[PDB]
């Protein structure tokens, strides 16, 4: 049980770094859309 | 079509700093991670810094150099003081290009590189 | 601008997609988590 | 042990409905995103729906089919209803357990497979 409960919170580690790369990715792209339809 | 032109390398004597530069010269690059990597003789590419939600550093550089952005310019800066012998390499600047997650130490996971300038640190 | 403002669209869909599910999975974890922990 | 037990298919007449289980005997499927996947007599495996953050289903069953899923019983569910000879296959339970990204519908990133369940569907016109 106890290495379940390291690789559970290994695993959720490695959920939050995909989500913090990915919403700053969608950020940037959000940011970027907005000036291009303001130009559009 | 796209590439990542380094300039700034050359040969410099420990305890110096330098600062390296690289333009972005394909399309918009301001959505995209982008970092630098290094490699010295005889040894792989290696993870030095790279930026996106944040900094990250190689612990071998943390507190000795600065990875920086010039959006609007489409660039990216790696700033280096304290210099030493070991940091001699072909300092690679990179750019991942993906919406999917990408790891920002893995070499493999950017998709641009340039093609790299030499800096050389001499001993004392 | 016509086609950066597609493939900006798209990529934006296809992050949403997956912050969808990583977050699914995040929670899904956490839960389990918890759980874990009472009882151990 | 891991186990994905189907139950459920089986002869049914054009417009039954079915209901297929999914019991998941490994450990800790309630983290897993989960799904069905069929093959159809010489044609290939075909996504038919999943089940993780909401359902997604083919277009082919969309209106038919529905997936849901028990955490407690660690099973999941797909009733199909309004069934057609053209629903006649082989129905594999499917689990993801990877904490990074999978695509749904894609075959290959599901990491575990059931060993299948046959579904048959007579048509309306008997001879």
């Amino acid at each position: 049980l106890e290495e379940e409960l390291k690789q559970l919170e290994e695993e959720l580690q490695a959920i939050e770094e995909q989500l913090a790369q990915l919403q700053w990715k969608a950020q940037a792209r959000k940011e970027k859309l907005a000036q291009l339809k303001e130009k559009l | 079509q796209v590439q990542l032109q380094e300039s700034g390398g050359g040969l410099v004597q420990a305890g110096d700093s330098l600062r390296l530069s690289c333009a972005a010269s394909g399309r918009t690059f301001s959505t995209y991670p982008m970092g630098w990597f290094r490699q010295a003789p005889g040894k792989e590419r290696e993870f030095v810094a790279a930026s996106s939600s944040r900094a990250y550093y190689a612990d071998s550089v943390k507190g000795r150099f600065t990875i920086s952005r010039n959006n609007a310019k489409n660039t990216v800066y790696l700033q280096m003081n304290s210099l030493k012998p070991e940091d001699t390499a072909v300092y690679y600047c990179v750019a991942d290009s993906s919406p999917y997650y990408r790891r920002y130490d893995a070499a493999q996971d950017y998709d641009y590189w340039g093609q790299g300038t030499q800096v050389t640190v001499s001993s004392g």
